[PDB]
RNA sequence: AAACUUUCAACAACGGAUCUCUUGGUUCUCGCAUCGAUGAAGAACGCAGCGAAAUGCGAUACGUAAUAUGAAUUGCAGAUAUUCGUGAAUCAUCGAAUCUUUGAACGCACAUUGCGCCCUCUGGUAUUCCGGAGGGCAUGCCUGUUUGAGCGUCGU
RNA sequence: UGCUGUAAAGCUGGGUCGAACGGCCUCUAGUGCAGAUCUUGGUGGUAGUAGCAAAUAUUCAAAUGAGAACUUUGAAGACUGAAGUGGGGAAAGGUUCCAUGUCAACAGCAGUUGGACAUGGGUUAGUCGAUCCUAAGAGAUGGGGAAGCUCCGUUUCAACGUGC
RNA sequence: GGCGAAAGACUAAUCGAACCAUCUAGUAGCUGGUUCCUGCCGAAGUUUCCCUCAGGAUAGCAGAAGCUCGUAUCAGUUUUAU
RNA sequence: GCCUAGACCGAGGACUGCGGUUUUUACCUAGGAUGUUGGCAUAAUGAUCUUAAGUCGCCCGUCUUGAAACACGGACCAAGGAGUCUAACGUCUAUGCGAGUGUUUGGGUGUAAAACCCGUACGCGUAAUGAAAGUGAACGAAGGUGGGGGCCCAUUAGGGUGCACCAUCGACCGAUCCUGAUGUGUUCGGAUGGAUUUGAGUAAGAGCAUAGCUGUUGGGACCCGAAAGAUGGUGAACUAUGCCUG
RNA sequence: GACCUCAAAUCAGGUAGGACUACCCGCUGAACUUAAGCAUAUCAAUAAGCGGAGGAAAAGAAACCAACAGGGAUUGCCUCAGUAGCGGCGAGUGAAGCGGCAAAAGCUCAAAUUUGAAAUCUGGCGUCUUUGGCGUCCGAGUUGUAAUUUGAAGAAGGUAUCUUUGGGCCCGGCUCUUGUCUAUGUUCCUUGGAACAGGACGUCACAGAGGGUGAGAAUCCCGUGCGAUGAGAUGACCCGGGUCUGUGUAAAGUUCCUUCGACGAGUCGAGUUGUUUGGGAAUGCAGCUCUAAGUGGGUGGUAAAUUCCAUCUAAAGCUAAAUAUUGGCGAGAGACCGAUAGCGAACAAGUACAGUGAUGGAAAGAUGAAAAGAACUUUGAAAAGAGAGUGAAAAAGUACGUGAAAUUGUUGAAAGGGAAGGGCUUGAGAUCAGACUUGGUACCGGGCCAG
């Protein structure tokens, strides 16, 4: 708010003995404003309580290694069909994830051609989902340059941009990104894992150089992919395994019989 | 999506520029599409509406009415067609204001300036 | 106002500090604008480098002797060793410092070597030069092309030579000698002349 | 965020957690370190002994760079050897070819004597050394070389 | 029992909450350097076919010229105003002008529409008296010109 | 109109209405009112109540008008009683002046009347004033102070005529 | 500061020090208020110090988070002995 | 031991149990209610609203030992209305990396305040202690003793190994006191061995960074509230007093 | 008749003042407040007051920092560092050097005999190709105007003979302003007053930002995106080329040798007083007293004498950039506010109005797509009413979107002996609800209340 808002009066308290509250009041006469209360957060036309300041903290630091952890976790989630479906992407007609497309997609220049490629690779139903999702925003956000809302479409990741970026700008919901610069805001929108990702073959091949492997160092200086604290995540099979079942006791009833 | 930093997507700025537009700017703001016949004749898609043009109303309750423009009432952002009237209960009759984007031009009023404008736009006349 | 076990704080906010708050909301904007300024400045004078060649100097302060860094300009003696007049050196992208001196030999040799490398890579144009030759050169980044290099720490293998006196004792004796130097010479002076 | 604070939970309760009797007021007890010798002595003498008074001599225009002398112990000394050649140096060093460790070049001013060295000769270059540190280096057949 | 009072519902009031918007505000960023004696900022008073204000303008007064453009303006009226055109409307653009009485405000004065002086032209039988038109007369300081002052002082 | 929840609350039937809005996972805050002689706005009981009683005093008839205690005319009865309830001015106001029309608001009843409202009209100087003079006093100027805004000096330490 | 045949009178309904704006959201150990529900636990007005006595700090009493263990040795009680 | 009169309740939901009768892998009163009959479904049945009756029920909020108080605020209604943000911190928790850690001052790059990338320094940590000059952490499986979960050998009892943590006796580094060798710029040096002393130390590192609740200090600082104090201006149309002209 | 000093002129030509407020350079200068009192201290070298600028200002090429193996004009950021220090050593306060970065740029006088030539400059007049050139005459100026030099040097004499060359003009580029030009449905059905809604079939897309149009419009309009193509300015102080003069015994640059090498005074410095600073036997500033020197002078964070060492070179001057910016001008934005909010003001808002004055200072947004703003008849003095009419709607009538509550009228139901209201319980009156199931093929079977 303005630094002087609610403070552009010369009001003084009347004191006590005049049968009114001790809040400061506008002096003078001849106008309806005279004698009215001022300055107080409870007063009409006063200043608000604890006025908002610009030196509030707006940006937040995150450790760079932890941010990279999150990026890798988001990329790994994009290959799990259950997370991609629960994310809300219409990926039921794609045989396998990751969806990798030949590098000629990188050289597509016209929007019509790019949409044809999306239809051929079975990705256009998610685009149609974006088209039929457009709605006027609820509330006062529409007064502030945020008039419409729609779903997120697929993310298309390339290694060389020979016209693919411009061919795909106008398509509603579709986002493009270089494999060199992949970020969480595109990879897990709303903090929800499982973005529908279309890789060109070049980008899919560059992934191993970008993030490294057990036989390739990351181009990222001093960086290695994280390790899990568990190696076999299929706990039920570990429990129902010969090694474990050979030391346990017999199991009781699932529910105890009532005895009294 | 827009790219130029000289272009604003602000709603308030756009509305203020629209409602405070001068008469000269309102002339271009009040453009009407040509019919398919005149579009093939002149190779121009839209022109600013003019007084002695002839129009077909294609939207609203007066859709299908044809007439010659009597006045481009630029102050009211509307045109007035010759016999598209509304008769009051007292017998007097008033024109029906129609926005130019809701009609198609059927016949152009031509002079040197309209012809030069048509040639500028890549058209033929 | 003093209470439970807590560090005693020094928060200096008893003046009208809110009238003097600077929030760098323009950090990204100034980055982009400073970048555009560098771009235009380089395009104006291409293919001449933007940066003058700078010398290599030791850093002062026993905390920073081990380090070497870029200095302000080459000394008059260093340029004299290469045969370049001070007023001419400023027109061919070489920084000059009339204030720095050359007491030792090591830094002098390092900067003479830098000047010779730069002058060997230098190509001056004239009226006889055609635009085909000029267009054949790219705008070199002088700071990157002639970087400041730390002399390496001694590594590898070497024979072990053990003096009879320990290094600790050497340090102790040096300290003692310095500490009593003033009074031992005074005892000497007052004794030799009297005897 | 504000939705997690106890201010939200105190809504509807008269005193906002500040009590009816005590009645949270402006500055009961003073501001800052007020009364450290009078009514806050019972706090300062318990949790901050040594607070009041002067000890030692003044030093006008102290320059911290004069006293720069980071310490490295013997048990950490071999981290300064090139990691690619550490295993080779341990097996091959002798009185004729011993590794040289430039402690000053790595950012250290004095070598201290905590811990145990590998039984391998080493040439240690340092500005300063402790008495025990040099004895342990000389006991594994090495030497300390003073630099400046 | 009515009237009266009280409770509820329905409709009608009183009043302007709620909801929905918004040519406004607020904050951040980016770019730029341009007031005035060549009379500024500000003030007073006027100016339209029909206007009180706001907006604009200055007795050339909701404006003149120029350039661009190309058919309106509009609440009503209206041309000796216009349409294949030196041409409707246009603070669209703007480089030429006009710019009352003032204001740092400058002949003096100012709670006055008060009072001089100078030049050129002009009316009244006029170098003087009375009238009109146009053009001038502030202070501090600098450079220069001209006219001077002082036994301050040189020489003849 | 009902339903769910211990509850904060949530859902639904009917009526009104006219342009946006909600559930779920998260983020965020200028986030929940009965009180503060709280703030602003609105509205009651009191209550058709207190009251509309200083300055001697009004009446008959006619006209007008939809309408007359209150307007106009006539006839009376009165009063101010020249130290006026008469005739003018200074200060202050600023069109209140006059004619015509007009009654929503205002004239603490009324209103056909009005200093109200609307439309027009109206203020003529050689001789009456201002303008000029000086009064107590105010105040420029060579100047002397003061960091300076400015202060001081006017019989003013001055080569001071825009002379006759 | 004025002015006072003097009352602390008068200085624009303001006078034992005018009015106006700003410093200024001046400070208050003092008065008033302090906005949804349910669930569990649950006090103190006592010690020491303080220009301390309507206020603080300090200990006590209370909540929360737990952690190391799993019947070890504990008790606002008795008995025997002293 | 037996006979006999009433009331309230019916939780659970295949079997599994303990017993009993034994006539029998059957039956029971024995790990919680079933059988049968009538009426009704245009309805008795239940719930809410209004009202009558019976019984109980002082006005909320607040300060207080004590309020319905003859204590204070509150005529009524709507809308507004009070622990916030920031700098620097304590504890705890989550997360990343870990003897390190922190990209964001800056540079690179960009789909352009985003996202992505880069490194020198620096901060904090990795060493303490003393006013300071200065000195600076292994006798030993990083020690001995008593406990100690878990693990191991056994076989209940027993033996072994025992991290974290606890009690205790030592050892190492700095300060303090004493002793005082070989030697010397003969006044320095300080070997060595002692002392009911002392440190926010060592004795196989634990930290750095981001975020959250709570607590702390400075800020208008939960909201409203003085009597005052200061700086710069405006008034003698009222009134006080002098003067000038009526 | 000169000169010096001092005057005058409506003398020829100029210049200054005043405004604005965010940032900038100085002067002057509080108190509230904190210290739980209070006087030093703090607030604060802050507010208020005064003088002076610009697009930035200021600062700036060491009388510096240092004590190192040395750095090297100024400014800013990060760090140094809540540290050294200051402080009723209390409350509090508090820099600098180094290091990493942003930006980088360097220089000008005075002090010198041109002395074989005042070589310099304002003005008048004439003239031209006019931000000026040429000619000429006065004037200024020797009490010193040009060339030459600025300590990093440099000068005057020799040098190896080596290296370079100035300006006036024309077209370009770049830079700035500005004109013109641009894809694809308004196809069919349904709802509606209106299609911009839904459904069907499509199209463009380097354009699915935003706005308008009778409801949510990529495809109706303007735009958006992508480029294409003209015009006009401006730049000693940006460069790509031409061009005539190149008066090149002229200017300048380098190396070496010799002799030299001027370097700022009531200033430095000292004492004292006041103020200020982190600056502590005194950090800066200012007043007064004293008052220098020439390997001298300053500084080297504890006063003094003696001896060294280090490092600069004051008392004269100019200078872009990185830095600041609640003002001005032009733009783009937001997890901001949404008419008691947000600026005081979304409106004829610093308006109406108040005060002698300084000053103080509101309230107030929305009919409808379109006035289609209700012709006409009738009752009435009129305002109005009743019919009618317009409209999708008058449950939209310029008392106009929706239209809550307090409070009020009418209608209906009910209750009532000095308050009313509440809880519990049941009766009465009203309302609501359900199993004859989504029942099964006259029977089977089920729901509810009861014996
Ligand atoms: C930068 N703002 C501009 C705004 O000024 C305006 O620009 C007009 C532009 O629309 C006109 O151009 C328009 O009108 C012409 C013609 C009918 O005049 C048409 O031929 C043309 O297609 C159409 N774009 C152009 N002739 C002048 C600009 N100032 O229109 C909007 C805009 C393009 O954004
Ligand atoms: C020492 N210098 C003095 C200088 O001070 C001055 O003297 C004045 C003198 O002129 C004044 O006197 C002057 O000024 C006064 C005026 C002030 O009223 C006049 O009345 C008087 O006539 C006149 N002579 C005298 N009153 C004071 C001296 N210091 O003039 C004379 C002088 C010799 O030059
Ligand atoms: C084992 N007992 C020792 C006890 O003997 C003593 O040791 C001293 C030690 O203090 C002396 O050492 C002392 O003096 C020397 C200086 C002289 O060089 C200093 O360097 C050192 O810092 C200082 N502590 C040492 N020189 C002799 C030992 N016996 O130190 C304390 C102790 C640990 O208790
Ligand atoms: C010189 N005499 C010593 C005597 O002083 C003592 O030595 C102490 C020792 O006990 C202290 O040690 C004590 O305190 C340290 C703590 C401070 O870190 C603990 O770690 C340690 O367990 C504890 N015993 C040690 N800090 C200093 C020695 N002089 O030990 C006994 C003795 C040998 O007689
Ligand atoms: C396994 N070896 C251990 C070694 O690790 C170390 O152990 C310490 C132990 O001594 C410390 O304990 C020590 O210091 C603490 C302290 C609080 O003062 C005291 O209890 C006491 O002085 C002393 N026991 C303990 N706090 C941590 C262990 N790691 O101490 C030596 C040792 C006991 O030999
Ligand atoms: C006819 N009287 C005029 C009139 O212009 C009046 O307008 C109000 C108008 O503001 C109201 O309309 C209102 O609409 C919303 C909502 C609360 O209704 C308000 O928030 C908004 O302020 C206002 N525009 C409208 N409902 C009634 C008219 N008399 O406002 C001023 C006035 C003098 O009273
Ligand atoms: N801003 C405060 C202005 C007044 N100055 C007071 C502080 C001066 C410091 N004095 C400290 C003692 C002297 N060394």
């Amino acid at each position: 708010v303005a630094e002087n808002a609610g403070h552009q009066t010369s009001a003084e308290s009347w004191g006590t003995g005049r049968a009114v509250a001790r809040i400061p009041r506008v002096g003078g006469g001849g106008t309806h404003r005279s004698g009215q209360a001022a300055f107080g957060n409870m007063c009409r036309g006063g200043r608000m309580f604890a006025p908002t300041k610009t030196w509030r903290r707006w940006n937040v630091k995150v450790n760079h290694n932890e941010k990279r952890y999150a990026t890798a976790s988001a990329i790994a989630a994009s290959a799990v069909t259950s997370l991609v479906l629960a994310r809300g992407h219409r990926v039921e007609q794609v045989k396998e994830l990751p969806l990798v497309v030949s590098n000629e997609f990188e050289s597509v220049t016209k929007t019509k051609d790019a949409v044809a490629v999306l239809k051929a690779v079975g990705a256009h139903k998610d685009v149609v989902k974006v088209i039929k999702s457009k709605k006027l925003r609820a509330g006062k956000g529409k007064l502030r340059g945020r008039r419409f809302t729609q779903r997120r479409g697929p993310l298309v990741v390339y290694a060389q941009d020979n016209g693919i970026v411009k061919a795909l700008r106008n398509v509603p919901g579709v986002e493009t990104a270089s494999v060199k610069h992949l970020g969480l805001l595109q990879l897990a929108p709303g903090a929800h894992l499982g973005r529908f990702i279309i890789w060109t073959q070049g980008a899919f091949e560059s992934l191993d150089s970008v993030y490294g492997s057990d036989s390739t160092k990351s181009i990222k200086s001093g960086y290695t992919l994280p390790s899990n604290i568990i190696s076999n995540t299929d706990v039920t099979r570990l429990i129902n395994s010969a090694e474990v079942q050979a030391v346990v006791r017999p199991a009781g009833e699932k529910t105890q019989k009532k005895s009294h | 999506a827009k790219i130029s930093q000289d272009v604003s997507s602000s709603r308030s700025k756009a509305r203020k520029a629209y409602f405070t537009a001068s008469s000269v700017e309102r002339r271009v703001l009040l453009s009407a599409p040509l019919s398919k016949e005149l579009r093939q004749q002149y190779n121009v898609k839209s022109l600013p509406i003019r007084q002695n043009d002839e129009v077909l109303v294609v939207r609203g309750s007066k859709k299908g009415s044809e007439g010659k423009v009597n006045s481009v009432y630029r102050l009211k952002f509307a045109i007035q067609v010759d016999k598209l009237q509304k008769e009051k209960s007292n017998g007097a009759s008033v024109p029906i204001n129609i926005h130019p984007s809701k009609v198609v031009i059927t016949k152009l009023h031509l002079d040197k300036d309209r012809k030069a404008l048509i040639q500028r736009k890549g058209g033929k006349a | 106002a003093i209470s439970k076990n807590l560090p005693l704080l020094n928060n200096h906010f008893r003046k009208h500090w809110q009238e003097r708050v600077r929030v760098h909301f323009d950090q990204a904007g100034k980055k982009a604008s400073r970048r555009q300024s560098r771009l235009r400045k380089a395009a104006k004078i291409a293919p001449r480098p933007i940066d003058a060649l700078r010398p290599v100097v030791r850093a002062p302060t026993v905390k920073y002797n081990r380090k070497v860094r870029a200095g302000r300009g080459f000394t008059l003696a260093e340029l004299k060793a290469v045969g370049i007049a001070p007023k001419y050196a400023r027109t061919i992208g070489i920084s000059v410092d009339h204030r720095r001196q050359n007491k030792s030999q090591e830094t002098f040799d390092a900067n003479v070597a830098r000047l010779q490398e730069y002058k060997s890579k230098l190509v001056i144009f004239d009226k006889k030069t055609k635009a085909s030759e000029v267009a054949s050169f790219e705008q070199v980044d002088v700071s990157a092309t002639f970087p400041v290099e730390q002399p390496a720490p001694e590594s590898g293998l070497r024979a072990v030579e053990v003096p009879e006196q320990t290094a600790y004792r050497t340090l102790r004796l040096a300290r003692n000698e310095k500490k009593y130097k003033g009074i031992r010479e005074k005892r000497a002076k007052e004794k030799a002349e009297a005897e | 965020p504000t939705r997690l604070t106890k201010t939200r939970k105190h809504r509807g309760n008269v005193s906002a957690g500040k009590g009816r009797i005590g009645k949270h007021r402006k500055h009961p007890g003073g501001r800052g370190k007020a009364g450290g010798q009078h009514h806050h002595r019972t706090n300062l003498d318990k949790y901050h002994p040594g607070y009041f008074g002067k000890v030692g001599m003044r030093y006008f225009h102290k320059q911290q760079n004069h006293f720069w002398r980071p310490e490295i112990n013997l048990d950490k000394l071999w981290t300064l050897v090139d990691s690619e050649k550490k295993d080779e140096y341990l097996s091959k060093s002798s009185a004729s070819a011993a590794p040289v460790i430039d402690t000053l070049a790595h950012g250290y001013g004095k070598v201290l004597g905590k811990g145990r060295l590998p039984e391998v000769p080493v040439i240690v270059k340092a500005r300063f050394v402790s008495k025990l540190a040099e004895e342990k280096i000389r006991a594994v057949g090495g030497v300390v070389e003073l630099v400046a």
